């Protein structure tokens, strides 16, 4: 009997701590292999919530990365075309073009292609001896002549069809822009669309959000079955003490 | 507990109680509770008291985006809502910012 | 074409790096309406394919960049990119890389994996031990109790 009473509070603690932890669980433990499989299940679903956490992440990063990219001043280019805009007398043509309507945006930018995000400076000469410094600038920058508060509109070898604008860019050489959706110029229906991205990625953080907090959830099973094991085996599974000291 | 005497069970319950000392200073129902409940001679007020912080632990869930009753189960739902206000906030910062 | 002048190529070409050589454009023009999934930007130049003569371009050359009178009152500045969409050669090498890096991640992998193996089975050792054992584990010799 002293012998069993002895042992009785290490039992107790340890039935207390696996009943816990197992009720925690849906599944209830009834051996030291069975928590080693319950191990390799929680590994299993951790190393899988991790890939789909990590794969949301990549999506969500790219969706702010392109918020971010209309951002400021006028949703452009702006990594550089800031510093290539406000060094010379220029504007941003982008900008200038902000106030055109959804309908004539599309074909002003199929009309204006890789050069709508020019930049007009009506000498071109500004920029004649610093091309040569120029080594951190995107691989094509494009920049137009005329007055940047009034700039008369660049003559094109333009053509218009259906939908789309075709232009001969020089001799022997035609570019078709298609009219594009949600285009670069009229950048004031072009907030709201960012508005739209963010919209969009609030739902892809609270997936995000869910799959970390699984993630936690996993680890601290885990941890607290290490805890367990490192405090519990030694009795665990043992038979009832209580009922022998009564009997 | 059942397999200790009586002396140290006190002394675990005068520990306890030194931290639900500090634990409970900002709250004043459940520290008048507390206050109440260290006479010798009414022990259900004890557990009156764990009653009234359960009780009171449940109506301060905030329940608009918890639902667990038991507070307990709980802490798993105010983590998620501390990653999301993370989130949040950094968004907040970026906004703020530009 | 060569690679020292590749760079030089795609930052002359700039977007029109990409182009179709079509010496007749009255195929195009016909299926200009026609064209939907064509990429929204295309380009198409006319020249013979069998010799492409040098496409016209009003070209300066800066260090490591290009400027080009693209039209009347644009002049497009461009500079050397990487990898240039000609010259290309198949960029074997490239890929040789990437599958290098690839097949060493593969490589760790496997060693990781044995690694988790060895410790598996040390766990199914010590559980079996403890599933069988642990009662008696570390306790004394009941030889000299039994002597005694």
């Amino acid at each position: 009997i002293q012998s069993l009473t002895a042992r009785a509070p290490v039992w107790l603690a340890a039935q207390d701590t696996l009943n816990q932890l197992c009720e925690q669980s849906g599944e209830t433990l009834a051996s030291s292999n069975d928590v080693t499989e319950y191990m390799q299940q929680l590994l299993e679903r951790e190393r899988e919530a991790t890939v789909e956490r990590d794969e949301v992440a990549a999506q969500k990063r790219e969706l702010e990365k392109q918020i971010e990219r209309l951002s400021q001043p006028s949703g452009a280019e702006d990594s550089r075309m800031i510093a290539l805009a406000e060094r010379f007398g220029g504007v941003l043509l982008s900008e200038i073009y902000d106030d055109i309507t959804i309908d004539d945006a599309p074909y002003f930018s199929a009309l204006y292609g890789p050069a709508r995000h020019g930049i007009v400076v009506p000498d071109l000469s500004l920029v004649r001896p610093h091309l040569e410094t120029l080594e951190d600038c995107p691989e094509d920058l494009y920049l137009i002549e005329g007055d940047p508060q009034s700039f008369d509109d660049s003559v094109f070898n333009a053509e218009e069809q259906t939908n789309a604008v075709l232009v001969k860019s020089s001799d022997r050489q035609w570019r078709y822009s298609r009219y594009p959706e949600l285009p670069l110029f009229g950048r004031a229906a072009r907030e709201n669309r960012l508005e739209a991205l963010n919209l969009e990625r609030d739902a892809l953080a609270e997936r995000y959000a869910t799959l970390s907090f699984d993630v936690q959830k996993i680890q601290r099973a885990h941890q607290a079955f290490s805890q367990f094991v490192g405090k519990h085996l030694s009795v665990a599974f043992d038979t009832d003490p209580e009922a022998e000291i009564r009997e | 507990l059942a397999y200790m005497e009586g002396g140290a069970l006190r002394s675990m319950s005068d520990k306890a109680l030194g931290a639900l000392r500090l634990a409970v200073a900002d709250n004043e129902h459940l520290r008048d509770a507390l206050r109440l409940s260290e006479d010798p001679k009414r022990p259900e007020r004890k557990v009156q008291f764990f009653i009234a912080v359960y009780q009171h632990l449940r109506e301060r869930i905030r329940q608009d985006i918890i639902r667990t009753d038991d507070p307990v189960d709980a802490i798993e739902q105010m983590e998620i809502e501390l990653a999301r206000l993370t989130e949040e906030l950094t968004a907040r910062e970026q906004k703020l910012a530009i």
